[PDB]
């Protein structure tokens, strides 16, 4: 249970590209994928939105025990017949009715936010709650295609080091934050392909 | 005053002579575990 608080645990997430190579077959590749050391979050309040619902805003209303961060490595070594999709599954104790709030962003301003009502199914003692193949929005798409075609790697990196994505994860009645994520990102050079570290965000 | 478009991220990077973005302290320059940036 790394990714989790008190109410919601997310056990899975991965961002990939599925491709038909004919009716009967399909291939699929990860860009990055889950299936703890505490950062100050002050130092990265700068690369996310601010202000009323912004993740000081957020960080401040609690639970402190919500907030986390992760760190990817993507694997972007992939190839009419295309799906960019997500995919995230959360476990909880309780049956509610959540709110998952996806926001992109560059130079801590949101430029596209994507939001998905996900309603519970009972799973053997507790509540399973899973987004399956949502479509990847065209901005997120766009950027992996201008990504893709820089020449070097470290230009890969230079233009991420400025590119985060916010998850905030809400119990729609109540407005409780279940889990915040914030998600930073680095091109993979590893022969394991796409890698993780999760971290908890705290006050100092 | 800096852009934050799509296009002017990527040419900040492609051509930095004529690099339009708002600048800013590098992740690594930052108070961050060393796991951080070295991946498992
Ligand atoms: C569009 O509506 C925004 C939805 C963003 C979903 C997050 C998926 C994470 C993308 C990882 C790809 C790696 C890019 C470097």
């Amino acid at each position: 249970r790394s990714v989790a608080s008190s109410k919601l645990w997310m056990l899975e997430f991965s961002a990939f590209l599925e491709q038909q190579q004919d009716p009967d077959t399909y291939n699929k590749h990860l860009f990055v994928h889950i299936g703890l050391e505490a950062v100050d979050i002050r130092q990265i309040y700068d690369k996310f939105p601010e202000k009323k619902g912004g993740l000081k805003d957020l960080f401040e209303r609690g639970p402190s025990n919500a907030f986390f961060l992760v760190k990817f490595w993507a694997d972007l070594n992939t190839n009419g017949s295309s799906f960019y999709g997500v995919s995230s599954q959360y476990e909880s104790p309780e049956n509610m009715i959540i709110t998952c709030s996806t926001k992109v962003c560059s130079f801590g301003k949101q430029v596209v936010e994507k939001v998905e009502t996900e309603y519970a199914r009972y799973e053997n003692g507790h509540y399973s709650y899973r987004i399956h193949r949502s479509p990847l929005c065209e901005y997120m798409i766009n950027f992996i295609h201008k990504l893709k075609h820089l020449p070097e790697k470290y230009m890969m990196n230079s233009v991420l080091e400025n590119f985060t994505i916010l998850q905030v994860v809400t119990n729609r009645d109540t407005q409780e934050t279940l889990l915040c994520i914030a998600y930073v990102f680095e091109v993979s050079a590893s022969e394991h392909g796409a890698q993780h570290h999760i971290f908890r965000l705290v006050k100092e | 005053d800096s852009e934050t478009d799509l296009e002017a991220l990527f040419n900040a990077v492609m051509n930095p002579k004529t690099a339009n973005v708002p600048q800013t302290v590098p992740m690594r320059l930052r108070k961050l575990p060393d796991s951080f940036f070295k991946p498992p």
